[PDB]
């Protein structure tokens, strides 16, 4: 009975995967698109005050939430 | 006239069916700074946010403009006695200095539930915010209003299945306020402004000359504009003064007269997107104010 | 409130950031299971209102330098009562950074 032989891939997870299934890093929002629903997003930290963000569905309507939040 | 065309639609439609397909909502930790809260609803473009408490993990309430006008009365008598406490408040310490024995629960309604339910909770709790949270979620998905709800009525029901109620004038149908009429004068300083939208919990104030005729508005909202200074000090201004660091709007120049009819005053707050009319005389002299609120509690009531 | 920023970003070693939101997550009392060495799903039981809450993170890169945390409520399946699965979503992502994550 002779030793056996391993084969591993290594090299498929060497890196994550590369951002864009088209979902945008940054929105600029000053006074859709479809699937960025669910995703957490936040502004910079200002004087200790985290703000996050998202947009849900609530069977045909979307509601944005933001959370204003001390740290 | 009628048991309403008007009562029949508000049975039969549900909050969800004014609820747009798009929104935005603003939500505050009750650990928020208060200075740090309402300078987030001006950035916003926001008129009212709830309160959700970390520690009990639900909504308990509202912070709205009233408040910011309340807080200001409160900071402004203050400073001249030299506390200087409120400004480091946080929503909770606020609210536990306002409500303390007084009861203030939040009143919310389910997106199932009937506009007209929606319509009588604003009335009965004498309020002008109305969350609509999912009882499934416990997600707030849209705050309901007197502005939004009578578009959606005026939009929604045909003209001419027409209760005769429509061609009756705001006099014989009783619709407004008739007396104790709360004024400001051309020169009336702001922080006076202040103290009668405290005593008469009022959103607007008719701004007149000296035979009492009407030029101008001042309202709640011109308040949180007091909110873009990052100082707080100006407040011995004329209310005149004040009103030139304004952008945009326009009421007060909306009048009406005692005597036209409630389709055509539903039409012109409609259409003007204003929350109410100045009624007025002959010669422009203020004789009462009539609000989306007198309509709605009008319409609710089957005319009247 | 101008510009929206997805998730968080980071220059740290990508395996140094999956190990170290292993940490914070097991520190929380979450539960979690590996999809990929870049993917979780995280489950947390809340303390008071014993309901369940369900999210997803996901290490994406943006530079050669650079990399991205993605965080992704998980959908499940008169006065309020206690509870919004939108608030406890950014309960839960807030604690999460807190816990496992500095400000450079
Ligand atoms: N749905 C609600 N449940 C409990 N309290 C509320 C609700 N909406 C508003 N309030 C509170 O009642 C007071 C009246 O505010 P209101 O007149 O409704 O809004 P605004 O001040 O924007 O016109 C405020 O102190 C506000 O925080
Ligand atoms: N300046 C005012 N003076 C007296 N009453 C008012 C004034 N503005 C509104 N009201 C009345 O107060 C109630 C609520 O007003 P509003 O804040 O406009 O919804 C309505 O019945 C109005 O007619």
């Amino acid at each position: 009975g002779q030793e056996m032989y391993a084969f591993r891939s290594e090299e498929r997870f060497k890196s994550p995967p590369i951002l864009p299934p088209h979902l945008l890093q940054v929105i600029l929002n000053k006074d859709p698109n479809h699937v960025m629903l669910n995703h957490l997003y936040a502004l910079s930290i200002k004087d200790s005050v985290m703000v996050l963000s998202a947009t849900h569905r609530y069977k045909k309507k979307y509601v944005t939430t933001l959370l204003y939040k001390p740290i | 006239s009628n048991s309403s065309v008007y009562t029949t639609f508000m049975k039969s439609h549900r909050c969800y069916d004014l609820i747009p397909t798009s929104s935005k909502l603003v939500v505050f930790d009750t650990s928020l700074q208060v200075k740090k809260a309402f300078f987030a609803l001006v950035t916003n473009g926001v008129r009212a946010a709830p309160l959700w408490d970390s520690k009990k993990q639900s909504f308990v309430g509202m912070l709205t403009i009233t408040d910011f006008i309340n807080i200001l009365h409160r900071y402004y008598k203050s400073a001249l006695v030299q506390i200087y406490e409120l400004e480091e408040h946080k929503i909770e310490t606020w609210r536990e200095v306002y409500l303390q024995d007084s009861f203030k629960p939040l009143v919310c309604i389910s997106p199932n539930a009937s506009l007209f339910d929606a319509v009588s909770s604003l009335i009965r709790n004498k309020i002008h915010r109305l969350p609509v949270i999912d009882p499934e979620s416990g997600n707030t998905l849209y705050i309901l209003t007197h502005k939004r709800i009578l578009k959606f009525l005026k939009l929604f029901i045909t003209e001419f299945p027409k209760p005769e109620f429509m061609s009756k004038s705001l006099e014989e149908l009783q619709i407004g306020t008739y007396a104790n009429i709360a004024m400001v004068r051309t020169t009336t300083p702001v922080y006076v402004a202040l103290g009668i939208f405290v005593q008469h919990r009022v959103s607007a104030l008719p701004v007149v000359d000296e035979k009492g005729r009407v030029v101008d508005i001042y309202s709640k909202f011109d308040v949180i504009n007091l909110a873009a200074e990052k100082t707080y000090n100006n407040l011995d201004v004329s209310v005149t003064k004040a009103l030139q660091h304004r952008s945009h709007y326009f009421e007060g120049v909306l009048k009406c007269y005692l005597h036209e009819t409630l389709e055509a005053i539903i039409n012109r707050l409609v259409e003007a997107e204003v929350h109410r009319l100045v009624v007025v005389d002959e010669h422009d002299v203020v004789k009462g104010i009539v609000s989306l609120s007198d309509i709605l509690q009008a319409l609710v009531l089957t005319g009247g | 409130s101008m510009a929206w920023h997805l998730g968080i970003r980071s220059q740290s070693r990508p395996n140094d950031i999956m190990a170290e939101v292993c940490r914070a997550i097991k520190q929380l009392d979450y539960e979690w299971k590996v999809v990929n060495p870049y993917y979780l799903r995280v489950r947390r039981k809340n303390p008071v209102t014993s309901t369940f809450s369900k999210m997803s993170l996901q290490l994406y890169q943006v530079d050669s330098r650079t990399y991205l945390l993605d965080f992704r409520s998980i959908d499940d399946e008169v006065a309020p009562r206690p509870g919004s699965h939108t608030i406890e979503f950014f309960e839960m992502c807030a604690n999460l950074i807190k816990n496992s994550c500095t400000v450079n």
